[PDB]
């Protein structure tokens, strides 16, 4: 299951992950709660992505 | 300040808004997560539609 970015969203910590419309995340942990952890494909980096921004495909 | 009501995954909470660290919203949305003192940290939903607009004014400031 890959997560696409509906909309960018730059960080604002290093805790959440900064992105660009059209990311794919490989969710690792969706039992976190309402903020996923994941690791994008793209670039391979690791950090909590809100799931209102990202769309299943 | 005040304290922000959500609906964490259903459970609804309210926690103040000093406890937040990021605030995302996404103009149907907003997603955030917060840090308790209390040794447990979690995060926040609140509906941009379901909730009132004195809160939202809130969360997601002017350069936020």
């Amino acid at each position: 299951t890959l997560f696409v970015a509906l909309y960018d969203y730059e960080a604002r910590t290093e805790d959440d992950l900064s992105f660009h419309k059209g990311e794919k995340f490989q969710i690792l942990n969706s039992s976190e709660g309402d903020w996923w952890e994941a690791r994008s494909l793209t670039t391979g980096e690791t950090g909590y992505i809100p799931s209102n921004y990202v769309a299943p495909v | 300040m005040a304290t922000v009501k959500f609906k964490y995954k259903g459970e609804e909470k309210q926690v103040d808004i000093s406890k937040i660290v990021f605030v995302t919203r996404y103009g149907k949305q907003i997603f955030f997560r917060y840090d308790l003192g209390g040794g447990k940290p979690g995060f926040g939903v609140v509906s941009e539609k379901d909730a009132p607009k004195e809160l939202l004014q809130k969360l997601e400031k002017q350069k936020k």
